């Protein structure tokens, strides 16, 4: 019954500012992975951003640029993230999706596949002249 | 260095052909047999050089192993075709706790041995090196028996025990006949008939084609020069496929045997399926002439078959 | 062990019952394909080996003979002309553990599918980004290896099954591993169908007075058939003719009958 979802999506003219709301419940995991991965229309399944949960290492795609940042909301359980200056091409519907840790070798992994474990309704961002 | 020695075996080495018992009957057996009154290889350990003969030997259809011994100077023998590692080996000891079979590919060193240390203080003596193999990765067969211990000293005086063995290798299985005799020679082959009883069948099914022998030394300066073999000899002969006229007895055991390539009598009693060949005149064989040289004729003309033509035109 | 790195052991050089092994409650899913469960125990192998691991629910079905799959492609994979079968059966109660990562790992990338019976060892870093990664772990740079969370609250797909694939094998040499083949009660004193140690034969056991030898097991008498088993003779019951001895219809009707060579102490009656 762990659940996910996505809030925030905003419209705007070019160079916004926006914030996307990750709110989970019923995490069974102490551990977990979460990812953002963007897909409008006409726009496939690739991913932007993953955190792992334990301390909080991000990894991030080339069009991060640094407007993109993911804070770990430990208290509310919740991936809180920020993005200025909007992209007109960055547009799309947002998932943010939760996977499984790995402990590998007495370390820990945070693999962030195409296919992501159970994903959650997404948040539509569209930004244009 | 000095040449191998050979030995005139006399009637000996003579296993039972197969499992069903028999009594006071003869049967005529084609099996790969040892035959009579043949050479067999010697080789001596001696302190008098030293005599340390533990050489490779083909294993073409099978070898008889006769061992003279009042030492347990003999411990085992090593089978396989390459002993390099490259292909799997085989492995049997008689060592001093326990008897050791291993089916495995061992990386076999140039002069592989064993040696039993002894110590002045104390008439004790104890194993201590064995050089065969270094390493054992991908195999499956391995055995070691229950432990027991023997002698394991070196008395002085002529040869006491006789061990015959025989190794077969067919249809995947290996057979390991075994035969033990009380006997006091000096240095010869002991006379007499007793066939060999059979010892275990191991369904090995590896392609043995060389093998070695396995001898315990004694120490008490150099590691490589400092040791003395102790008195022992072995005998090595090979098995050929021949037919066997064996007369059982009351019991089971093979009392007698004849075989029938030795000379006209006993390929005659061989025919007749007795011992006793009464007066007479009697068919054996046919002589024959075995052709060589085989010569073909055709006729001398090439025919000019013109290839030429074609191969140079001139302009193409 | 994981799936990734599956443990291989090989039996051989012993008998092996695979009638209690089949007859097991334990053992949810058994599905046997190139052998008879009927006739297991007749069937003799040279060798045996058996890869032991432990899957999801889902995946048990992917491990099979020219079935393809996530699993199946990047861990395990079955030849076309599999000889053996697979054993799968639940072990929720050991993975106990409320809720974490585990060191079950899976293969979830890798650069292509495996050969039949084929290892991978090696753990690197799958490089997904046609970007050269450069040695470096991150994004379009996935770890191949995969946790699986097994959690005791999970649905019927994600509890664990401990699966162990048995593949026989015949190779150039005699079987090493047979069946059974349990020895019934053996009958004497009356002409029966007998098979000892693979010899066959009809007849009577009787006490024996001769002497074998230790090692030896059958008996054979002069023309070379069987008279004695390892010890009990083999004496064939009796056979024989019967002649039928008449006036003539003529004369009479009622008739004699002689069993010849018949001590009919076995079967108006003279001897
Ligand atoms: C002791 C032995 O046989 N080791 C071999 C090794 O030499 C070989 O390189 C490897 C596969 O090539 O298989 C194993
Ligand atoms: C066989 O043994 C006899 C023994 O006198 C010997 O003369 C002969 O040379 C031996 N045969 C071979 C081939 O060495
Ligand atoms: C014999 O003496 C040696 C000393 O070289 C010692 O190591 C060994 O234990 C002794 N054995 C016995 C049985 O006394
Ligand atoms: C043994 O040698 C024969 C040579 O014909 C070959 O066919 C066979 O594969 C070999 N077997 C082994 C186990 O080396
Ligand atoms: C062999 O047969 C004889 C009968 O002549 C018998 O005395 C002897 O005990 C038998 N051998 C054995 C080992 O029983
Ligand atoms: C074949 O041999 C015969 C016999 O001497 C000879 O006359 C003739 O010329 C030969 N032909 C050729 C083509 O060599
Ligand atoms: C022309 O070709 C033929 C091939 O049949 C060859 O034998 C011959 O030598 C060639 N000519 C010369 C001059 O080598
Ligand atoms: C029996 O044979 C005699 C010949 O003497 C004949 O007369 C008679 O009819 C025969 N009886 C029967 C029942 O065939
Ligand atoms: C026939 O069998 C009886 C008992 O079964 C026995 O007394 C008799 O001697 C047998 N006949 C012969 C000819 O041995």
């Amino acid at each position: 019954q762990v659940q996910l979802v996505e809030t925030g999506g905003g419209f705007v003219q070019p160079g916004g500012s926006l914030r996307l709301s990750c709110a989970a419940s019923g995490v069974t995991l102490d551990y977990y992975a979460i990812g953002w991965f963007r897909q409008a229309p006409g726009k496939e399944r690739e991913g932007v951003s993953c955190i792992g949960s334990s301390d909080g290492r991000t990894y991030y795609s080339d069009s991060v640029k640094g407007r993109f940042t993911i804070s770990r909301d430990n208290a509310k359980n919740t991936v809180y993230l920020q993005m200025n200056s909007l992209k007109p091409e960055d547009t799309a519907v947002y998932y943010c999706a939760l996977t499984v840790g790995t402990y590998y070798s007495g370390n820990y992994h945070y693999t962030c596949s195409d296919d992501m474990d159970y994903w959650g309704k997404g948040t539509q961002v569209t930004v244009s002249s | 260095q000095l040449p191998p020695a050979y030995t005139n075996s006399f009637t000996r080495g003579v296993y039972y052909p197969d499992k069903v018992f028999r009594s006071s009957v003869l049967h005529s057996t084609q099996d790969l047999f040892l035959p009579f009154f043949s050479n067999v290889t010697w080789f001596h350990a001696i302190h008098v050089t030293k005599r340390f003969d533990n050489p490779v030997l083909p294993f073409n259809d099978g070898v008889y192993f006769a061992s003279t011994e009042k030492s347990n100077i003999i411990r085992g023998w090593i089978f396989g075709t390459t002993l390099d590692s490259k292909t799997q080996s085989l492995l049997i000891v008689n060592n001093a706790t326990n008897v050791v079979i291993k089916v495995c590919e061992f990386q076999f060193c140039n002069d592989p041995f064993l040696g039993v240390y002894y110590h002045k203080n104390n008439k004790s003596w104890m194993e201590s090196e064995f050089r065969v193999y270094s390493s054992a990765n991908n195999c499956t067969f391995e055995y070691v028996s229950q432990p027991f211990l023997m002698d394991l000293e070196g008395k002085q005086g002529n040869f006491k025990n006789l061990r015959e063995f025989v190794f077969k290798n067919i249809d995947g299985y290996f057979k390991i006949y075994s035969k033990h005799t009380p006997i006091n020679l000096v240095r010869d082959l002991p006379q007499g008939f007793s066939a060999l009883e059979p010892l275990v069948d191991l369904p090995i099914g590896i392609n043995i084609t060389r093998f070695q022998t396995l001898l315990a030394l004694h120490r008490s300066g150099d590691s490589s020069s400092g040791w003395t073999a102790g008195a022992a000899a072995y005998y090595v002969g090979y098995l050929q496929p021949r037919t066997f006229l064996l007369k059982y007895n009351e019991n089971g055991t093979i009392t007698d045997a004849v075989d029938c390539a030795l000379d006209p009598l006993s390929e005659t009693k061989c025919t007749l399926k007795s011992f006793t060949v009464e007066k007479g005149i009697y068919q054996t064989s046919n002589f024959r002439v075995q052709p060589t040289e085989s010569i073909v004729r055709f006729p001398n003309i090439t025919n000019l078959c013109p290839f030429g033509e074609v191969f140079n035109a001139t302009r193409f | 062990a994981s799936v990734y790195a599956w443990n291989r052991k090989r039996i051989s050089n012993c008998v092996a019952d695979y009638s209690v092994l089949y007859n097991s409650a334990s053992f949810s899913t058994f599905k046997c394909y190139g052998v008879s469960p009927t006739k297991l125990n007749d069937l003799c192998f040279t060798n045996v080996y058996a890869d032991s691991f432990v899957i999801r629910g889902d995946e048990v079905r992917q491990i099979a003979p020219g079935q393809t799959g996530k699993i199946a492609d990047y861990n395990y994979k079955l030849p076309d002309d599999f000889t053996g079968c697979v054993i799968a059966w639940n072990s929720n109660n050991l993975d106990s553990k409320v809720g974490g990562n585990y060191n079950y790992l899976y293969r979830l990338f890798r650069k292509s599918n495996l050969k039949p019976f084929e290892r991978d060892i090696s753990t690197e870093i799958y490089q997904a980004g046609s970007t050269p990664c450069n040695g470096v772990e991150g994004f379009n740079c996935y770890f191949p290896l995969q946790s699986y969370g097994f959690q005791p609250t999970n649905g019927v797909g994600y509890q664990p099954y401990r699966v162990v694939v048995l593949s026989f094998e015949l190779l150039h040499a005699p079987a090493t591993v047979c069946g059974p083949k349990k020895s019934t009660n053996l009958v004497k004193n009356k002409c029966v169908n007998f098979n000892f140690n693979g010899l066959t034969g009809t007849g009577v056991l009787t006490e024996s007075n001769k002497k074998f030898l230790p090692f030896q097991q059958f008996g054979r008498d002069i023309a070379d058939t069987t008279d004695a088993v390892r010890i009990l003779d083999i004496t064939p019951c009796s056979f024989g003719g019967v002649s039928v001895i008449t006036p003539g219809t003529n004369t009479s009707n009622q008739v004699a009958v002689l069993y010849q060579d018949v001590n009919c102490t076995e079967v108006n009656v003279f001897q």
